[PDB]
RNA sequence: GCCCCUAAGCGUGUGCUAAGUGGAAAAGGAUGUGCAGUCGCGAAGACAACCAGGAGGUUGGCUUAGAAGCAGCCACCCUU
RNA sequence: ACCUCGAUGUCGGCUCGUCGCAUCCUGGGGCUGGAGCAGGUCCCAAGGGUUGGGCUGUUCGCCCAUUAAAGCGGCACGCG
């Protein structure tokens, strides 16, 4: 199903954190879906997807994965590696901590140490890792500044009510749209199946009716970027 | 489909026809809405319109002296009821004529007497 | 599930599955209902699952009735042992069904919805069954 | 083609007829077809 | 029935013969001869009309009334104006020929495909890319036009192959 | 045959207006220019404007009545539309309002009569829950 | 009002019992009883098909003009027995009555309306006693519920009934509450 | 347990009227 | 039990079955056929084929870019 | 606990087979979120084929090299 679900061109952004680091919400608050949530240990079992929205108008894949508890057996990690394969398949990766805690060093010492044993036995470069802290409304302003003097790449967010939605798309953006390769590309009138994918499927730089064709300046996904290399107007 | 509903019609349309004077009957057929609409309201100043079924007008033709149509109910049917003057809605249908020549004037009546497709011109004319 | 809070006798006899229904053959809260045709003990897993699909068809607004109770208890002894040496502890409950007894209602503006919704629960119970009105 | 003992019209252009002893469902939609068995 | 029960109008042009269920029709065409099943009698009024008699409401009879009728009407407009059919070959370089009393396909194989004509189906070619096909029997014209429209594997994704006149086949967008 | 409805003084971003017609084969730059140019009167609604299409590719633009979804917006005060109409009230509009929007709606509705328009408001105010009293 | 009382044919039994009634129900009658302050019951049988046609116009509460062997009779029918399966009368009771006699009969209640979109509509009692004249029975009353607010009971004594009848059960017996519309998370809760 | 069953349906004929040893 | 093996009916009358059902089986799927009763419609032409329309407010409100008559929620009225 | 306790020799391996199809390869197709290459899923099909080694008594399993493939079962868990 992946098999035939990757050859598409939808970007796919991971999210993992702890138990109750309220992963499923940020789903639901992001797009819209009715994913239900318990207090408690082990809320959501399945790995659950659904599109992803922007600013700028761009769809993603979004998936949630299971959570995790602290301790775990390596008998468990191999018993849920069927929900942890999206680790590896994913464009960039989300990591929510709990933001009312009193020690940000060991919570991401301790999944980063979980999730690199499964990018090291899989062997694929690790992913731009982002951090974001929840419940900045039940969380104490001073390990706020001490995350922004420590992790740049850090930012506080409150789920449970919604502030700064709108940077975690500006964000998302620049990391998501950063892994394309702008082409500058001559297709000619022999080979119309591509005008309207230029337009949706990509981003439109430039475009001039030359003699020897249409000089069309884009920028492409990673599939559709290395794809028309054979039209290059430079080497 | 009651039958209550089609007997409140023959009666309806009868009546409106004994308390109109004169009809100009045209073809309906290929006419748009915005084309009914705008006419409609054209139809409605003095006039009134409607296109029902050709029994319909048999069954409430049989009453009254309007049944100098009988072999004119063949095909589709457009009552265009002018109540007033018969040349009102006539040089407006006439109007509608030129502009579309999609409709075809099938025939027309007023004081008792039958016409055909030129004799409704000429109505329009008088 | 339903079970009940407290039963004099743990272990009790196989319920007599003979006979006709008696009581309860006529829907008397709702506007639509399941009407049982063949013997059963069905149990409260059947009747929380057929709870469960009526709720998901009809997704806003109307009551669904349950006139059944998982009274009776069934037993069953471990597994890989022989005869004898006492009874099982009681493990299911079930409920005793008998033909032409009303078994849930609901109540739904719309008949055909409700109908549908009906027939979801249907297809989740170990007998034959039809869908019987208020009216006459 | 889906072989199974179920076959119901799914869309509202799927017909179901007899043929050779079978009952089948066919429609517009490839996806659609189905015989019993 | 309702289909059966009006008669098959003959024209001035061709002569019938009815010898029991054996009917058989000749004319500026062909000759064309067919046998009815056996609740079934047709006979001819003296109105210019054949007309096909069924007894009973049994099921079978029924059935055999509107068999009977189109049959028969397919018999005279067949052994007097005979039947076509257009059909059309699409995709850069799929070419057709005739050879004689044989048809020559280009359909982007390796070797190019003959296809016989059978008795009473004569090929007409008229441009490189569209092609007719013409006969007596309304049954042979459309089976061999069936085999040929079948030369090519449904293409969905470019509709590369032989098609009818006035065909709107399934397609679909393939793009990974 | 195509439709669109613009901002009052902003246009041509690539995700809604720009592509969105642009896929057809029509003007993209003078289209937003002369847009501008008629609405800077009103300036203050959304307008639905058909452009009718032919085969010469050019175009043929019309302005209509500012929508009655969004004219009773303006009169009530209001500025998001209620979630829950019949149940909760949100917005508040006088018979006289109503004649308000049918005097603005008197060109391009179908309603022959000014109290019939009336309703027509009316019938709308229904579909977002608008109080009139 | 004016009920024009149903014409039926009734013959006398020879032999009764479960023999006799079992074939009875299989050549096409339906056995019943007529009783009343007559004080001899006479032991008859319908026709299966006339009087479910009877039923299934006039409502249970049928007054019946019964020709017994000939003789005109007066007669009501206070009560039915159906197999719960197969949904057919097997026996009747034929109460005699003659015109100008107060009589206790229960009449069904019908629902007619739309209330206001946050409510639903449950019925309680499905029928209610009246009293009411031997031909001048209400074949069904109707309780017309619009407009109304969130939860809201309709006992019986809001039961508009026609003249010439009386409430026999008592005025607080509830028939129709309109309740809120239970929320999404209340089918949820509730049974379980 | 095709022999299980025929054995057992064995008992419908006419001749033996609905019962045999060992069912 | 009565076509031949195999003693005695390829018995008589009225219907049903097309599956070798007769001569194994369930939940369930299903325009296979016979019988009985109902309901809506219809010579004021109901149904099938076919002609011509199938519009205005409008992109009905919340929702995310977005549901614009046509993922989701609420509302679901009016003029020709 | 019905046949066998005045005997019905019990696991693996070797030799030798024979059958079923619920098919691993080869053969024919329908659907596909099937562009091609390559796949996924279902239907038809038993003619032939289905390797050699390291560890363990091992069936089973893990591994090393390959191959079009290194099928699942029954026949006293075939065969003293």
């Amino acid at each position: 199903q992946r098999g035939s679900r990757r050859r598409s061109e939808i970007p796919s952004v991971a999210i993992v954190g702890y138990t109750n680091a309220g992963k499923s919400s940020l789903l639901n608050a992001l797009t819209g879906a009715g994913v239900l949530v318990e207090n408690a240990l082990f809320a959501t079992l399945e790995p659950t997807t659904r599109r992803g929205e922007f600013e700028d108008g761009r769809p993603f894949v979004l998936t949630d994965t299971v959570g995790f508890v602290r301790h775990l057996p390596t008998q468990l990690v191999e018993a849920f590696r069927s929900t942890l394969e999206e680790v590896v398949d994913a464009d960039l990766l989300i990591h929510v901590v709990d933001g009312s805690d009193v020690n940000p060093l060991a919570q991401i010492n301790a999944v980063r140490t979980v999730i690199n044993e499964v990018v090291a036995e899989y062997d694929i470069a690790p992913p731009p890792e982002l951090l974001v802290v929840n419940k900045i409304d039940a969380a104490t302003g001073v390990g706020l500044a001490q995350l922004r003097r420590a992790l740049p790449d850090a930012v506080f967010v409150s789920a449970r009510t919604g502030d700064g939605l709108d940077k975690l798309r500006s964000r998302m953006g620049e990391l998501v749209e950063s892994t394309d390769a702008t082409v500058d590309v001559t297709i000619p009138y022999d080979r119309g199946d591509l005008v309207a994918r230029v337009h949706t499927d990509g981003h439109v730089d430039a475009t001039e009716h030359t003699d020897a064709g249409t000089r069309i300046k884009a920028r492409v996904p990673a599939p559709l970027a290395a794809t028309l290399r054979e039209y290059a107007t430079f080497a | 489909m009651a039958k209550a509903d089609k007997a409140t019609a023959v009666a309806d349309i009868a009546e409106q026809f004994k308390a109109s004077t004169a009809t100009v009957v045209t073809e309906y057929r290929g006419l748009t809405v915005a084309n009914l609409a705008e006419l409609r309201r054209a139809l409605g100043d003095s006039a009134t319109y409607t296109v029902a079924k050709n029994t319909l007008v048999k069954r409430a033709a049989s009453e009254a002296g309007i049944e100098g149509l009988d072999e004119l109910f063949a095909g589709p049917t457009a009552i265009a009821f002018v109540k007033g003057e018969a040349v009102d809605a006539a040089k407006a249908i006439k109007k509608f004529a030129k502009d579309n020549k999609a409709l075809v004037i099938k025939g027309g009546y007023m004081d008792g007497k039958a016409l055909s497709v030129a004799d409704v011109e000429k109505i329009a004319d008088l | 599930m339903l079970i009940p809070r407290k039963v004099k006798h743990r272990k009790q006899h196989h319920p007599e599955q003979r006979g006709i229904a008696s009581g309860g053959t006529s829907v008397s809260f709702g506007d639509y209902g399941i009407q049982a045709l063949e013997h059963a003990y069905i149990t409260n897993r059947q009747i929380e699952s057929a709870r469960i699909a009526i709720n998901r068809h009809i997704k806003r607004g109307g009551k669904v009735w349950i006139n059944i109770f998982p009274d009776r208890p069934l037993t069953k002894k471990p597994a890989e042992t022989r005869m004898g040496s006492g009874k099982g502890s009681p493990e299911w409950w079930v409920a005793n069904v008998k033909p032409g007894r009303v078994l849930f209602e609901l109540s739904y503006p719309d008949e055909k919805t409700a109908r549908d919704a009906l027939t979801r629960a249907i297809h989740k119970l170990p007998i034959k069954a039809r869908i019987v009105t208020r009216e006459e | 083609m889906k072989v199974n003992p179920s076959v119901k019209p799914i869309c509202d252009k799927c017909r179901v007829i007899r043929r050779h002893g079978r009952v089948m469902v066919i429609c517009s939609d490839p996806r659609h077809k189905q015989r019993q068995g | 029935s309702r289909i059966g029960k009006q008669p098959v109008p003959v024209p001035s042009g061709v002569d019938v013969t009815i010898n029991g269920q054996n009917l058989s029709v000749k004319g500026p065409k062909g000759t064309l001869t067919l046998d009815v099943a056996e609740p079934i009698s047709v006979s001819r009024a003296e109105d210019g009309a054949i007309v096909v008699t069924r007894p009973d409401d049994e099921r079978r009879s029924r059935s055999l009334h509107g068999l009977s009728r189109t049959l028969i009407a397919n018999l005279v407009t067949g052994v007097t104006e005979g039947y076509t059919q257009k059909m059309e070959i699409f995709g850069v370089g799929y070419r057709v020929q005739l050879k004689g009393q044989n048809l020559e396909f280009a359909l982007g194989y390796s070797h190019p495909v003959l296809i016989e004509a059978p008795e009473g189906i004569t090929f007409a070619v008229e441009s490189p890319t569209k092609f007719s096909v013409s006969g007596i029997d309304k049954q042979k014209v459309g089976q061999i036009s069936a085999v040929i429209r079948r030369l090519r594997r449904p293409d969905p994704y470019k509709g590369k192959g032989v098609r009818y006149e006035g065909e709107q086949i399934r397609r679909k967008v393939g793009k990974t | 045959l195509i439709k669109l409805q613009i901002q009052a003084g902003q246009a041509n971003p690539a995700p809604p207006v720009g592509p969105a017609l642009g896929q057809h084969g029509v003007n993209i730059m003078e289209f937003c220019k002369a847009y501008n140019a008629a609405t800077e009167s009103q300036r203050g609604n959304v307008i639905p404007v058909e452009i009718t299409v032919y085969e010469d590719r050019s175009f043929t633009f019309a302005l209509k009545t500012p929508p009655a979804a969004k004219l009773l917006l303006k009169a009530a005060g209001v500025q998001k539309g209620s979630g829950e109409p019949h149940k909760t009230k949100v917005a508040k509009v006088t018979w006289d309002q109503v004649r308000e929007i049918a005097e603005t709606k008197k060109a391009d509705l179908n309603a022959n009569d000014i109290d019939a328009a009336a309703k027509i408001i009316a019938g709308t105010a229904r579909s977002m829950g608008i109080t009139v009293e | 009002t004016a009920n024009i009382p149903n014409k039926l044919t009734a013959n006398v039994r020879t032999r009764t019992g479960k023999g006799a009634s079992r074939q009875a129900r299989r050549d096409g009658k339906v056995p019943a009883v007529l009783y009343g302050h007559g004080t001899d019951p006479q032991h008859l049988e319908l026709n299966a098909r006339d009087f479910a046609a009877v039923l299934r116009s006039h409502g249970t509460n049928a007054i019946l003009t019964l020709d017994i062997e000939g003789t005109e009779q007066l007669a009501l029918t206070k009560a039915l027995d159906v197999h719960p399966i197969r949904r057919n009368i097997q026996h009747a009771d034929l109460l005699v009555v003659q015109r100008g006699e107060k009589v206790t009969v229960e009449v069904t209640v019908l629902v007619e309306g739309d209330a206001t979109p946050g409510t639903l509509v449950t019925q309680d009692a499905n029928t209610i006693e009246i009293e009411a004249e031997a031909l001048s029975i209400p074949e069904q009353l109707t309780v017309s519920v619009e407009g109304v607010e969130a939860g809201t009971q309709i006992t019986a004594g809001q039961i508009s009934l026609p003249e010439g009848v009386n409430l026999i059960s008592d005025p607080e017996l509830l028939v129709v509450n309109v309740v809120e519309a239970p929320s999404a998370e209340a089918l949820e809760e509730e049974g379980a | 347990a095709k022999r299980g069953r025929k054995k057992r349906d064995r008992k419908h004929s006419k001749a033996n009227h609905g019962k045999r040893p060992n069912a």
